[PDB]
């Protein structure tokens, strides 16, 4: 059920119902690493948590980001048998991809290769983007984890004409929500659970099954299993205090709340 | 991969790569094809083409050219898209004498506007509608072509690449420097491509950013805080702005009845808030011959 008010240029209805046909085509499996048996889960999680680290430095989007994370999970789940080598080049190749895609200044190509330490060349990533892309079969639009969570702050901020564009929220709630998103994306169970879920089910741990259903549409019941799931990953950023909002003097202000970040998230990833 | 393609004639090198139309050896089937040199590229498969690839294959619609194969071989990529003959600008010249029949504008822009709402709901824009990049084929059809310059809209926007466009076609509050943007800058577009396709000549033919404002207002009146609320404070616009009257419609198009005239001026309203939507013009009377309404559930 959609939570959208009246839409000016389409059918607030069409417009969702099309964005939620979107999360179907755009298949994931949590137990995919069963298909490279030599393949183990905590190494996944270490991945994600260096693209972060990388995404932060060269201050990429959140989105870019998860479109990595994307890219990854989608295309592994076409492949069988790989090596825990492979990984560093399968992942900055697919970060690449997005960078290219959401930025409007990427970074050059060897300035990907330069991170990987010598152990991945551009001409090494330019063959992986392609296999990649021709294994996606070209299928780089998805609605991202974080993608449902601005959808979900702006539908919260309604005023009087319903202006679902011009982004109006606070940040230092967004950034202290996507943190516990950013976590819960490094253990390979969350595939279970849609990004729409996900990004409802941590909303709902910030706030209320009142606005999480006002904003996202998803009733008690639907998220629940992810809710029970999150719970574990949600203690730990209570237990620890939730961030404050930093400011990088390259990046605007009214984007410093879409510049991905990094924690060590190791031992926070263990306490579930 | 290539093995059933015969190239028999070039029809356009620009922005957009290479395009050759290409024969089908064993069918008679007649593509479009974009060769892309990979070799070429320090920075690998281009952004402008992993872009214009995905948005194509989710944008299935009969006023949109369809994307129907990706083909990679000898460090050359190649895109093989859905063919039409002309283009929109060398037909608008070819009757520049003789008029286009309003039968076929209102028909034409019809359809422009089905595809327009298909991009907007699918949460797309164009950001580069000219007559260049409207296609007809020989049954009488027309359709948006060459989505390198498109880009998806997180339905809570960001700020996007700020300098989009070709001049002459390009909007009022792209020209006076606003932030963010949304789908009201294809519909100004295609309002400019409406009235050319009237008076066989482009309504705003500036020869820069600062011609093409002035060239504007000249037409549809210096704008101010009435007429569109926040113009004076945005960054280029300047208190200096000569001032000058919109003029009456039945004079800068004289051919359009006022089911018309009053359906381009909402088109070309200063303020994008209020200027109209893709799915609203459908609904316009102008459209009285080719609009059957249906049932709304509340
Ligand atoms: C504006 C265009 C050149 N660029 C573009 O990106 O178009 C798309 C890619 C190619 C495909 C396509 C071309 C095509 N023939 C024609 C015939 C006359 C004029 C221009 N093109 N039919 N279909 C559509």
């Amino acid at each position: 059920g959609s939570p959208l008010p009246v839409l000016s240029w389409a059918n607030r209805e069409e417009v969702w119902k099309i964005m939620l046909n979107k999360e179907k085509t755009y298949l994931r499996d949590q137990h995919f690493l069963e298909q490279h048996p030599l393949l183990q889960p905590k190494m996944r999680a270490i991945l994600l948590d260096w693209l972060m680290e990388v995404c932060e430095v060269y201050k990429l989007h959140r989105e870019t980001f998860y479109l990595a994370q994307d890219f990854f999970d989608r295309y592994m789940a076409t492949q069988e048998n790989v090596v825990k080598t492979l990984l560093q080049l399968i992942g900055i190749s697919s970060l690449f991809i997005a960078a290219k895609l959401e930025e409007i200044y990427p970074p050059k190509l060897h300035q990907f290769a330069y991170v990987t330490d010598g152990a991945c060349s551009g001409d090494e990533i330019l063959t992986m983007e392609l296999m990649i892309m021709k294994a996606l079969k070209w299928r780089l639009s998805p609605l991202t984890i974080v993608s449902w969570l601005n959808v979900y702050m702006q539908v919260a901020y309604l005023n009087d004409l319903h202006e679902v564009l011009l982004p109006q929220y606070p940040q230092q709630i967004f950034i202290q929500i996507a943190e516990l998103l950013d976590l819960c994306v490094l253990d390979v169970d969350c595939l279970e659970f849609p990004y729409g879920i996900l990004a409802a089910s941590a909303l709902y741990h910030f706030s209320s099954s009142e606005l999480m259903q006002k904003v996202s549409g998803y009733q008690w019941c639907d998220i629940e299993n992810c809710v029970k799931w999150m719970v574990p990953f949600a203690m730990v950023i209570r237990e620890t205090g939730s961030s404050k909002l930093k400011h990088f003097r390259g990046v605007a202000d009214e984007d410093a709340h879409n510049i991905q970040t990094h924690r060590d998230s190791l031992d926070l990833l263990d306490k579930a | 991969p290539m093995e059933n393609f015969q190239k028999v004639e070039k029809i356009g090198e620009g922005t957009y790569g290479v395009v050759y139309k290409a024969r089908n050896k064993l069918t008679g089937e007649v593509v479009a094809l974009k060769k892309i040199r990979l070799d070429t590229e320090t920075e690998g498969v281009p952004s402008t083409a992993i872009r214009e690839i995905s948005l194509l294959k989710e944008l299935n619609h009969p006023n949109i050219v369809k994307l129907l194969d990706v083909i990679h071989t000898e460090n050359k990529l190649y895109l093989v898209f859905e063919f039409l003959h002309q283009d929109l600008k060398k037909f608008m010249d070819a009757s520049a004498l003789t008029g286009i029949p309003l039968p076929l504008i209102k028909s034409y822009l019809f359809q422009l506007l089905q595809g327009l709402a298909f991009c907007h709901s699918h949460r797309v824009l164009h950001r580069d509608l000219k007559p260049q990049n409207l296609l007809i084929n020989t049954e009488g059809a027309i359709k948006l072509a060459d989505f390198g310059l498109a880009r998806a809209f997180g339905v809570p926007v960001r700020t996007y690449t700020h300098e989009v466009v070709t001049l002459w076609y390009r909007a009022p509050e792209i020209l006076l420097g606003c932030k963010y943007y949304s789908t009201a800058v294809d519909i100004w577009s295609l309002g400019c491509i409406f009235a050319e396709m009237v008076t066989r000549r482009a309504l705003f033919p500036g020869d820069s950013e600062i011609d093409q404002l002035f060239r504007i207002f000249r037409t549809l009146g210096t704008p101010d805080e009435v007429v569109w609320p926040g113009v004076t404070s945005m960054p280029d616009y300047k208190p200096s702005f000569p001032k000058w009257a919109r003029q009456d419609f039945s004079k800068v198009v004289p051919p359009l009845d006022e089911d018309g005239r009053s359906l381009l001026s909402q088109m070309l309203h200063y303020d994008p808030n209020k200027r109209i939507s893709a799915k609203a013009a459908l609904a316009h009377p102008f459209f009285q011959d080719v609009t059957k309404p249906v049932p709304h559930l509340r």
